[PDB]
This record gives structure tokens, C-alpha cells and sequence, in this order.
């Protein structure tokens, strides 16, 4: 929000900033056509079908052993074992992309980043795609890697 | 005139919607073809508005607020809204303005007006020869100590009475900004029965008033008839909105006329159609702004003292110091008021390098040092940063960043005595040029020779302190100033001296408008458990903003929180296929709403 | 690889914060110090300072 | 008493009367706002005469112990001291080049040129360009028409 | 781009041929009071401070 | 400073605290006698019978 982190909070300020005009819509044009193209980078790479293929109970490969790889209805979100492990290397934000006004301010953190970030206008959007949905999107074309062979992205599932 | 009314009827203060209505030019400037956005003074749309009347058991021509600005709308038929009274008691003890029509001119005059409860004009008794003229002339008793008064040209207004729809509507917009009053005046003809015409007009300006008074309140007047508090009320309307500093998108079309308008603070929809400067907002989620939450009231809280600043030990005093040794008083723990001073009134320059003089009743300052000395009056212009002379050049310099206020006034009235006064001292001759707030007491005689003087006056050895000529003949270049310079930290520090401001409660979990030792800002006020050590006032964040103040009364430590948290998103179909939109707010749970 | 895409954007909106203590020539960095002492045309000037930046 | 715009655009001119308005032992025609309840806005003429209260008690509208009467003279006299004597004052206010100007100054109009660049004046705003006849209307109170730049896309002669 | 540059400096202002009461303002017998001041609207005339 | 007159000073190109650190090329003293209200006329950009003619 460039009104807000620019002036914060001030009606003297902000009407200055309005002299500025185009600037501020311009910027989140930018931002927006980001936050767009990240959801459609996201959408080219983990759906390339239309179609979401799940592994059968009855599990021969013939010996190769995918259960690490496949996911695990026992997690609450159904990952992969190595999914799981992706997840747990990288460090994100707080669970969840809502975190409340009076999280920030009933409690106030020493050198708290994202409450500072986001009074100073400052909000990160979540993505269109949930990591539940994108572990069913690998899932998905794991499914038909396994079961279908190369079959599944020319065409039907065979 | 004095004779109230008596078959006015006591009813509620119905209220009303109005549209796009309270649109009008922000300026004289042509455009064609273009939306523009523009911030200024307007009446919000779909804004609750107020319903009045004037009819055979209600009759109402209330005392209202006047506020930063009005929107009024009449639909009209006999003409019943004659004009208008602004002002601020709405009495003698004030000065009001007073906008009417007698029929014959349009009567505009700023007076002092003896101010009846209940102003009206009159028509009387037609029956045969159907008249409708004018008698009695009720708005005001008397007029006097008028400063502005306007007279149109002569015109026979129609006062015939009408039955049925309304086919006049008449719209102003009344705002008082700056001692200059605007007026914005739309009329068109419509057929109406109740409420308001649902449409839009872009109201133009009429003439600009320069009244330059005092308007928190305003009535409108009205018409009288019957077949003197037994008249009745011709059938009429008026409507009364408030202006706000509202943001509207403007579409002028090929001609200039403005076809449409948006209030960017309507629902969050409108807003997007504000950032993206255009009416037609295409299907999709557009961000707008965070949610904003506006100060409930505004909180000042400053250090309580009762003692006034020794105005009088400092200005008033019978001798200041010389200029090369200046005394130096530390002003703390008072109030600092400077209206004090204009009661015997002096100052010839005052000059506040640091602050704005407007801010500093606002304002107020940690240590607060009052420089006091006597010069030449030609040399108070060397008082300053970066000046040089034998004041500034020598005995007394200011900082380059120094913040405070330069205070002078003439002493020629006290200070010259007779043939000479001699006690006030000035530095002719420094060998260095001394740091800033540095005094030099030192008497020993300068060498401006090669030769060395061994504290002996002679050739090329002089002693450095000289004296200015002081008498009443003088020419004023040379007729001595008492000078006082103020120099304080600001904000930085705690603040011993502030100004006349009363404080006001302290409110806690609640967005207000906060002022602590002069710091003005808007958030949140909370306890905290930072402690802060005995020199120290206020905190701050990585953003440089201040995290947390103390409260200088009682000692407590309170963090500001800012307010306007949370994103906003806007959910809606394409304008062409629906209006309705769905909010999304993010970071929040479902309350603020 | 992945740990630097959000290194870099919890960086870059936090240097963002940062960014906000720069005067920018200002006389100084918080809005609300030059609101409480220069008035609208000695704080535009200051304002505009910090509006640019 | 007297408050001038933050944002005022004017001229503000003042000399000394001391040779006029100073008049034997003094000069008490002229008064000034000693005391005053708030801060009046700008451009804004307080004549109210009305007591100001200064302490806790009402003052009835009567002079007393903190009960002043608001306005006051100043003493002119021609042997004051240039600070004391009196200076007159006018302050020039003006909107400009957003409306039409009534009051323009002697410098002489020349002749209208068309379809051609030139360099042209209207009313103050001087500027380069080509001047062409337009279907476009201004209303009575419009000068100067401008574009989505802001600059002036056409004026009125 | 092709510049072209002006022919001839064009100036027009409003015809009048009135001097704006610079005597009636400056010259004026007694000013009003600083607490109610004299507020004269200037129109209609040419504004020339030579004439001062 | 000995026999000390001047009731204004101003430099505008330079600030008068570096007139002794710095010097200058072409120094030309333009010295005239004008009615005292007439001062503020000596400025560039002003207008009075002393500017403006
Ligand atoms: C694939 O490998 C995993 C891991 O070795 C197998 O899961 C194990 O199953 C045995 C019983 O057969 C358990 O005792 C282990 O505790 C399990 N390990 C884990 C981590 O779950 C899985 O059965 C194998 N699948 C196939 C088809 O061979
Ligand atoms: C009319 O209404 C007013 C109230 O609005 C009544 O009150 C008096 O108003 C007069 C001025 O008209 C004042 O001088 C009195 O001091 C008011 N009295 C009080 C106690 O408020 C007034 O009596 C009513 N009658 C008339 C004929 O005006
Ligand atoms: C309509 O208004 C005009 C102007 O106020 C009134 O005419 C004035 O009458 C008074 C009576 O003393 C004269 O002193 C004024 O000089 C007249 N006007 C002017 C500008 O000279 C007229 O009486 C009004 N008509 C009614 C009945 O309201
Ligand atoms: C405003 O009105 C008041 C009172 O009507 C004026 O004060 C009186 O003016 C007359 C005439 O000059 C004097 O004889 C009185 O002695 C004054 N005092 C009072 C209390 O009546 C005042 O001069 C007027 N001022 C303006 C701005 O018109
Ligand atoms: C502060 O005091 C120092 C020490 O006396 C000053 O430095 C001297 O300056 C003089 C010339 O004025 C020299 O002759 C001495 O040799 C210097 N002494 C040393 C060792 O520095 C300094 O100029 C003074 N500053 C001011 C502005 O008073
Ligand atoms: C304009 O008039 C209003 C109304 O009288 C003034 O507001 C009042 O201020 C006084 C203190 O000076 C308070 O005691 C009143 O209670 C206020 N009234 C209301 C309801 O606002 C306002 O201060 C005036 N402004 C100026 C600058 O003259
Ligand atoms: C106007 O405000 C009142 C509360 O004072 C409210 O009850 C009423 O519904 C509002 N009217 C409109 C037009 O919303
Ligand atoms: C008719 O009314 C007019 C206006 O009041 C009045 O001037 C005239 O004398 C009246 N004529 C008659 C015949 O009553
Ligand atoms: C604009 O002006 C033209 C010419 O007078 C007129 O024909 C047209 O109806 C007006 N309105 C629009 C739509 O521009
Ligand atoms: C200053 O002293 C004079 C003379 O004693 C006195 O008349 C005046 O009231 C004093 N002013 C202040 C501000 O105390
Ligand atoms: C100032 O106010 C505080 C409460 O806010 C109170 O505790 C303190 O005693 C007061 N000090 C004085 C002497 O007014
Ligand atoms: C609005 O929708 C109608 C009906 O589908 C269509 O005919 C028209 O072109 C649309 N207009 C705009 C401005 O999108
Ligand atoms: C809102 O709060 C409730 C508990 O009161 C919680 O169950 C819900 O998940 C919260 N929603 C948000 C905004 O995360
Ligand atoms: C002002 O009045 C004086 C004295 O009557 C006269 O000499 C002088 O010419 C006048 N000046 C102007 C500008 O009219």
C-alpha cells in the first residue's frame, strides 16, 4: 500500500501524495502483474492436466518402492514422506497468511517482521494454490507417471 | 421579529439518501473528455442527509451546524427558501453572514445582526387583486458594523403559490474555507413528489464571498401565508448534508460538463474504481488500500505544571548581560505561553529557525535555554546561523543546526541614558573564531601586531571589549536591541516546558489522534512492558517512527501501535454485469466489517 | 535454492521497513516529528522530501 | 485578529504612516485584538467587542479581575521608536491563472495569430504554441481548459 | 522531434482602460483598524505599480 | 569592525562564515546611496524605481 507506507497514518501527508497521482497505482500495477504471473507460474508448472490421477490400493511396480514418494493420508495435509521433508528445510512466515491485528498488537514482539511490514502498509498475498493442492498437483502427475507411463501427457491415461 | 411561531409542529428528524448529489466544479478550469480526481470539500454519495419542510402542520427552520461545509438541495415551487443566515452564536455578540431575497434583489450582507429565533418573509391576504407581494421584512432586527454587502440588480421573482409535484430544484454547496466563502449553485427543473431526485447534477460555482467570519451554525429562511405567529407554511422541501474531505473521480464529457461521479470512500468497490481511474471496473480482484481505522478523538497529554515560564524574569528584565559574556537561563519545569507577551508588546523580529512559531503552543521543547543580551541594532541581523559579524564573528555564534526561535526588540527607550550608556560591552577583537553557544569573558589584550603586547594596551595592541554608543538620538541602526535567543531540543528528549494546552484523558485499546510533549500522531494506545530509563521519553521502531511514548503525568510507558492494519480486496463481476462485490479482508477475522 | 526466493523477499520487504528511517535530506525520517513542528508550508517542503524518497 | 493562508498567493506591502497617522500625544483611532478566545482562521475579520474572560469567572460582559475588554490602541506618537510607530499595510490576495482575471496589468495586447506557432499570453500564462479555433465551450465562470498532462490545452481570448 | 519555433510572441489580455485604484488603496485618507480591516475587491482595471 | 555601519549583510552566492576560507576572481564594488525602505529593492528578482528601472 503506497498510500500507507509512504505516509503512514496522516491526512497532511497523504493529501501531498495525491499531488503525486499515477505513482501509486502504477506500483501495484507492477506488483499486481507479479502476483499474477506467480499464481500462473505455479498453474504451468504443477497442472499440465487436466485430470487428477490417483494410485490404486492394490500396489505391484514390481519391486520399486514409490511409498516414499506417494503421499500419506496420515498427515493432516496428504504429502509425500519427502514432501514433508521439503517443507521442513525451508523456513516460510507464520503458518497461515492471516495473522490478526491483535496478534500484533495485544502482544508486541521485540523486532517482530511481518507485523512491521504490514503497518507499514506492507501485505503479502497468498498464493492461489494451497501446498495441500500442489502436493495433489505432483500427486496427481506422480499418479500418472506410475500407473500410465508417459502416456498421460499426450492424451488420455493409458 | 421577536413574535416566535406557535401552530409549528413538534416531529422527528427524519433523514434522507442522496445520490450522486453534493457534486460540483472544484475549480474554474475546463475539461473535456477526461475523469478527473480531485480532493476537496464534498457532500459523500448515498450520505445520510436531513428532511425539512415547510407545509400547511410543520414548519422548520432549525439552528444547524454548519461544520467544514453543507450541501443544501430545495425542491421547489412557490420559492419558499428565501435565503440563509451563517454564522457562529447567531447574535449581536458575533458576526454573521446574512444571504437572502427580498424578491426584488438578492441581499447578501455580512453585519452584526440582532438575530431572530424565527426569520421568515411574508406574503399576505390576497383574495380579490391576487397580489402576492411581500409586508414584513422578519429575518433581522437590526444590522450594524456591516463589512461586506451585495445587491442584485432589481427582478420580479414569481411568488404565485403552486399545487402538485415540485418543478424547481435548487442546489448549493456552502463551505467557508480560508475567510472566503463559496457558494456553488445548480438549478433544474424536475417533477418530484417526495424525498429527492434520484440523478446528477454538477453544481456551478455562483460568486465567491469574502466574509471572513466565524460559521458554525446556519438557518434557512422561509415563507408565510394564510387566507402574526397565525400564518402558515407554503408547500416546500429543503436538504441539509455535511462536506467532507472526500476524493471523487470527476468524467467530464465533450462539452465540459461533468456526467458522473464516484466517491472513492463509498465501499471498497468505488475505491477500486478510483485506482483504476476509470467507472467500468473489469471482472477480477483489484487491491485497494489496507483497512483504515479513522481516530476516534484526539488525546493530548503533556507534563502537568501550573507555573507560567518566567517571561518576565527573562524579556521583562531591568538589565540584560553584554553581548560578549551573555547570560545564559535555563527555562524549565513552566508553561511557555507567549500571549503573555503581547500585553506589553515589543518583539521587533522573531525569528524560529528550528520550529514553525504556529506549532509552538502545539509544541514543546526539553531544555529550554533563553540566550539574553544587548546589542546594536544593526547587528541583530548577525544573530543567526551562518552569519558573520563582530557579534557572530566573534563573542556570540549559533550552531548551523541550531534549532530554537531569535527574539529582538528595541532598548533605545531604557537602555540609552543621557550622554552614553557604557555598561553593555561587545568583543572588537577575537583571535579565533569561536565555537557556536561559546562565551568569551576574557579581557586580555588582543595583539593585531607582530609585536608582543604582555597585557598592555598600545600599538597594535588593543583591548577587546568596546563599547556602543547608547543614546536616545541615535539613528535606530544604532540604537541598542535587547535580543533573547530560545534554543531547545526537540522531541528527542523529555519536555519540562510546555506550552498552554490542556490536556486531555488518556484512552487506551482505541484508535485516537495522540499528542504527548508536543508529538502529535495517530494510533493506538496500550500498556507495554518496556521500561525505559529516567532520561529517556520516547521509544522507536526499525521504521524510525515512534514505537512507544511515556505518559509525562503519571509515568507509564505506552506503545503506539499504528492504526489502518489488514489488506483489503476487492471480489467483483465486471461493473456491466453486476454491482454487487464481495470484500475480502485479509489478516483478520470477521469483526471490523 | 528455494530458501534464498524467500530469503530474498523477506529481505527485500524488510529492507523496505528500513527504508522508511532515511531522512532523504529531510531534517528527519518520521513523518509525524515534522507535522508536530513546521507548519503545512515549512512540512510540505520537509514532506515532499520523504514522499520522494 | 488578522491571519494570512498557509498557502497564501499575494503580495503583502507595507510603509511607514508615522508621518500621517501620529498625532500629538497620541493616535487612538487605531485598535488591535489584544486577547482572543481561539485562533481565528485565515482571512477571518473578528469585530465581536464582547469581554474576554481571561480567568474561572464569568465576566457578564463587564470589565474586572481577569476581564479584559479585547481590543486596544496603540500609542502613536511621531517621537515613538520606528518599532512603536505605526506602519500601513496592504495585503494583495489573488487567485491565479486557475479563473479568468479582470485586473491585468499595462503591458499592451498584441494581435491574434492562428494557425501558426507562436509564443502566446492569455491572462498571465505565456507559453508556446499553435492557436486554433475550437468547438469547445467554456462555461462563464472557465478560462483555461486543460488536458490529462495538467498543461493548458486551450484558453479563452 | 522536428522543432518549430515560434514566429512572433503573441500577448492577450483583457481590454480596460481604467488604473486600479492604486490611490484609493495606498493613498487612502485613514485605513480601517488592524482587528476589522478595509477588504476591497479589485477588478476591472489595469494594475500598474510604476504609477507608485 | 572598528568603525562598525552596515544594517544589512547578504551574500547570495556564497555564505559569509567562508568569505575568509575562500576568495574570489573578479571582485567589482557597486556603491550608491538609496532611500532606506529602497534596500530591499537591491536583490535579484525585485522590483522598485531602484530595481525595477
Ligand atoms: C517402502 O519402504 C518403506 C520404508 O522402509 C516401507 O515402510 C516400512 O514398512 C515396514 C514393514 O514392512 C515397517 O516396519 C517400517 O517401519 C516402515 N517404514 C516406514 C518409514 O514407513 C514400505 O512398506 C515399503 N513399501 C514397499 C512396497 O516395499
Ligand atoms: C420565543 O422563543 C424564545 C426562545 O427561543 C423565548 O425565550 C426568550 O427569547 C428572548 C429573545 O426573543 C430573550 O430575550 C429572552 O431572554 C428569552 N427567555 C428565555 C428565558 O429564554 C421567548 O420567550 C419566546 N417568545 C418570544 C415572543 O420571543
Ligand atoms: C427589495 O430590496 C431592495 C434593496 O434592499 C429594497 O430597496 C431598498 O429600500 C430601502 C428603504 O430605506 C432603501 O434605503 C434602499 O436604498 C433600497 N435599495 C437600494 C439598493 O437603494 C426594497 O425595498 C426591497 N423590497 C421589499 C419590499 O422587500
Ligand atoms: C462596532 O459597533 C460598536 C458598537 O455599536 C462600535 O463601538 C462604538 O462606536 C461608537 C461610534 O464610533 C462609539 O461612539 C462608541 O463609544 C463605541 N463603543 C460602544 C460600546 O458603543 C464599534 O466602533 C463598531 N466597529 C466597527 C468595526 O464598525
Ligand atoms: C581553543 O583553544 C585552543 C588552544 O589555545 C586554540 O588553539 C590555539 O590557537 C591559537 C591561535 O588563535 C594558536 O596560536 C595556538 O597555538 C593554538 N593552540 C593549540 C595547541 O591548539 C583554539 O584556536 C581555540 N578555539 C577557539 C575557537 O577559541
Ligand atoms: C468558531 O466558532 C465555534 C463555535 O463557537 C468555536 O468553537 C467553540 O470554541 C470555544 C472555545 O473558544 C468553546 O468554548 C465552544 O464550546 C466551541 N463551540 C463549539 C460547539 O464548537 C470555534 O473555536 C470558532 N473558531 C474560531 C477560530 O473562531
Ligand atoms: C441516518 O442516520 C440514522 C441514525 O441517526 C439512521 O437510523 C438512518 O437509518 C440513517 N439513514 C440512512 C439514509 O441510512
Ligand atoms: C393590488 O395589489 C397591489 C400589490 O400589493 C397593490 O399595489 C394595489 O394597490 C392593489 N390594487 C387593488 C385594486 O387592491
Ligand atoms: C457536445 O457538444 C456538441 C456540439 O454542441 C453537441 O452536439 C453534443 O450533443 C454535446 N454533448 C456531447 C454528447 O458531447
Ligand atoms: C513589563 O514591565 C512593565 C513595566 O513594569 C509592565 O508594565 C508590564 O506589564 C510587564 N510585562 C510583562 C509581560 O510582564
Ligand atoms: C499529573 O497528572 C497525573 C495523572 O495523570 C498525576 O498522577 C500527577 O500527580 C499530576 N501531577 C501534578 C502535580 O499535577
Ligand atoms: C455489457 O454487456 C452487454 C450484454 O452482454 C454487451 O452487449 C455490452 O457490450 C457490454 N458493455 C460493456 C461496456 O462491457
Ligand atoms: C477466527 O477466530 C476463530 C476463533 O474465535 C477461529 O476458529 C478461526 O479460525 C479464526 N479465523 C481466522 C481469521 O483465522
Ligand atoms: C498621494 O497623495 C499625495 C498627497 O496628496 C500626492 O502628492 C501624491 O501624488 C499621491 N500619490 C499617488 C500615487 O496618487
Amino acid at each position: 500500500d503506497c498510500t500507507m507506507y509512504i505516509c503512514g497514518d496522516s491526512t497532511e501527508c497523504s493529501n501531498l501524495l495525491l499531488q503525486y497521482g499515477s505513482f501509486c497505482t502504477q506500483l501495484n500495477r507492477a506488483l499486481t502483474g507479479i502476483a499474477v504471473e506467480q499464481d500462473k507460474n505455479t498453474q504451468e508448472v504443477f497442472a499440465q492436466v487436466k485430470q487428477i490421477y490417483k494410485t490404486p490400493p492394490i500396489k505391484d511396480f514390481g519391486g520399486f518402492n514409490f511409498s516414499q514418494i506417494l503421499p500419506d493420508p496420515s498427515k493432516p495435509s496428504k504429502r509425500s514422506f519427502i514432501e514433508d521433508l521439503l517443507f521442513n528445510k525451508v523456513t516460510l512466515a507464520d503458518a497461515g497468511f492471516i495473522k490478526q491485528y491483535g496478534d500484533c498488537l495485544g502482544d508486541i514482539a521485540a523486532r517482530d517482521l511481518i507485523c512491521a511490514q504490514k503497518f507499514n502498509g506492507l501485505t503479502v498475498l497468498p498464493p492461489l494454490l494451497t501446498d495441500e493442492m500442489i502436493a495433489q498437483y505432483t500427486s496427481a502427475l506422480l499418479a500418472g507417471t506410475i500407473t500410465s507411463g508417459w502416456t498421460f501427457g499426450a492424451g488420455a491415461a493409458l | 421579529q421577536c413574535v416566535n411561531l406557535t401552530t409549528r409542529t413538534q416531529l422527528p428528524p427524519a433523514y434522507t439518501n442522496s445520490f450522486t448529489r453534493g457534486v460540483y466544479y472544484p475549480d474554474k478550469v475546463f475539461r473535456s473528455s477526461v475523469l478527473h480526481s480531485t480532493q476537496d470539500l464534498f457532500l459523500p454519495f448515498f450520505s445520510n442527509v436531513t428532511w425539512f419542510h415547510a407545509i400547511h402542520k410543520r414548519f422548520d427552520n432549525p439552528v444547524l451546524p454548519f461544520n467544514d461545509g453543507v450541501y443544501f438541495a430545495s425542491t421547489e415551487k412557490s420559492n419558499i427558501i428565501r435565503g440563509w443566515i451563517f454564522g457562529t452564536t447567531l447574535d449581536s455578540k458575533t458576526q454573521s453572514l446574512l444571504i437572502v431575497n427580498n424578491a426584488t434583489n438578492v441581499v447578501i450582507k455580512v453585519c452584526e445582526f440582532q438575530f431572530c429565533n424565527d426569520p421568515f418573509l411574508g406574503v399576505y391576504y390576497h383574495k380579490n387583486n391576487k397580489s402576492w407581494m411581500e409586508s414584513e421584512f422578519r429575518v433581522y432586527s437590526s444590522a450594524n458594523n456591516c463589512t461586506f454587502e451585495y445587491v442584485s440588480q432589481p427582478f420580479l421573482m414569481d411568488l404565485e403559490g403552486k399545487q402538485g409535484n415540485f418543478k424547481n430544484l435548487r442546489e448549493f454547496v456552502f463551505k467557508n474555507i480560508d475567510g472566503y466563502f463559496k457558494i456553488y449553485s445548480k438549478h433544474t427543473p424536475i417533477n418530484l413528489v417526495r424525498d429527492l431526485p434520484q440523478g446528477f447534477s454538477a453544481l456551478e460555482p455562483l460568486v465567491d464571498l469574502p466574509i471572513g467570519i466565524n460559521i458554525t451554525r446556519f438557518q434557512t429562511l422561509l415563507a408565510l401565508h394564510r387566507s402574526s405567529s397565525g400564518w402558515t407554511a407554503g408547500a416546500a422541501a429543503y436538504y441539509v448534508g455535511y462536506l467532507q474531505p472526500r476524493t471523487f473521480l470527476l468524467k467530464y464529457n465533450e462539452n465540459g460538463t461533468i456526467t458522473d461521479a464516484v466517491d472513492c470512500a463509498l465501499d471498497p468497490l468505488s475505491e477500486t474504481k478510483c485506482t483504476l481511474k476509470s467507472f467500468t471496473v473489469e471482472k477480477g480482484i483489484y487491491q485497494t488500500s489496507n483497512f483504515r481505522v479513522q481516530p476516534t478523538e484526539s488525546i493530548v497529554r503533556f507534563p502537568n505544571i501550573t507555573n507560567l515560564c518566567p517571561f518576565g524574569e527573562v524579556f521583562n528584565a531591568t538589565r540584560f548581560a553584554s553581548v560578549y559574556a551573555w547570560n545564559r537561563k535555563r527555562i524549565s519545569n513552566c508553561v511557555a505561553d507567549y500571549s503573555v507577551l503581547y500585553n506589553s508588546a515589543s518583539f521587533s523580529t522573531f525569528k524560529c529557525y528550528g520550529v514553525s512559531p504556529t506549532k509552538l503552543n502545539d509544541l514543546c521543547f526539553t531544555n529550554v535555554y533563553a540566550d539574553s543580551f544587548v546589542i546594536r541594532g544593526d547587528e541583530v541581523r548577525q544573530i543567526a546561523p551562518g552569519q558573520t559579524g563582530k557579534i557572530a564573528d566573534y563573542n556570540y555564534k549559533l550552531p548551523d543546526d541550531f534549532t530554537g526561535c531569535v527574539i529582538a526588540w528595541n532598548s533605545n527607550n531604557l537602555d540609552s541614558k543621557v550622554g552614553g550608556n557604557y555598561n553593555y560591552l561587545y568583543r572588537l577583537f577575537r583571535k579565533s573564531n569561536l565555537k557556536p553557544f561559546e562565551r568569551d569573558i576574557s579581557t586580555e589584550i588582543y595583539q593585531a601586531g607582530s609585536t608582543p603586547c604582555n597585557g598592555v594596551e598600545g600599538f597594535n595592541c588593543y583591548f577587546p571589549l568596546q563599547s556602543y554608543g547608547f543614546q536616545p538620538t541615535n539613528g535606530v541602526g544604532y540604537q541598542p536591541y535587547r535580543v533573547v535567543v530560545l534554543s531547545f531540543e526537540l522531541l528527542h528528549a523529555p519536555a519540562t516546558v510546555c506550552g498552554p494546552k490542556k490536556s486531555t484523558n488518556l484512552v487506551k485499546n482505541k484508535c485516537v489522534n495522540f499528542n504527548f510533549n508536543g508529538l502529535t500522531g495517530t494510533g493506538v494506545l496500550t500498556e507495554s512492558n518496556k521500561k525505559f530509563l529516567p532520561f529517556q521519553q520516547f521509544g522507536r521502531d526499525i521504521a524510525d517512527t515512534t514505537d512507544a511514548v511515556r505518559d509525562p503525568q503519571t509515568l507509564e510507558i505506552l506503545d503506539i501501535t499504528p492504526c489502518s492494519f489488514g489488506g483489503v480486496s476487492v471480489i467483483t463481476p465486471g461493473t456491466n454485469t453486476s454491482n454487487q462485490v464481495a470484500v475480502l479482508y485479509q489478516d483478520v477475522n470477521c469483526t471490523e466489517v | 535454492k528455494l530458501q534464498d526466493v524467500v530469503n530474498q523477499n523477506a529481505q527485500a520487504l524488510n529492507t523496505l521497513v528500513k527504508q522508511l528511517s532515511s531522512n532523504f535530506g529531510a531534517i528527519s525520517s518520521v513523518l509525524n516529528d515534522i507535522l508536530s513542528r513546521l507548519d503545512p508550508p515549512e512540512a510540505e517542503v520537509q514532506i515532499d522530501r520523504l514522499i520522494t524518497g
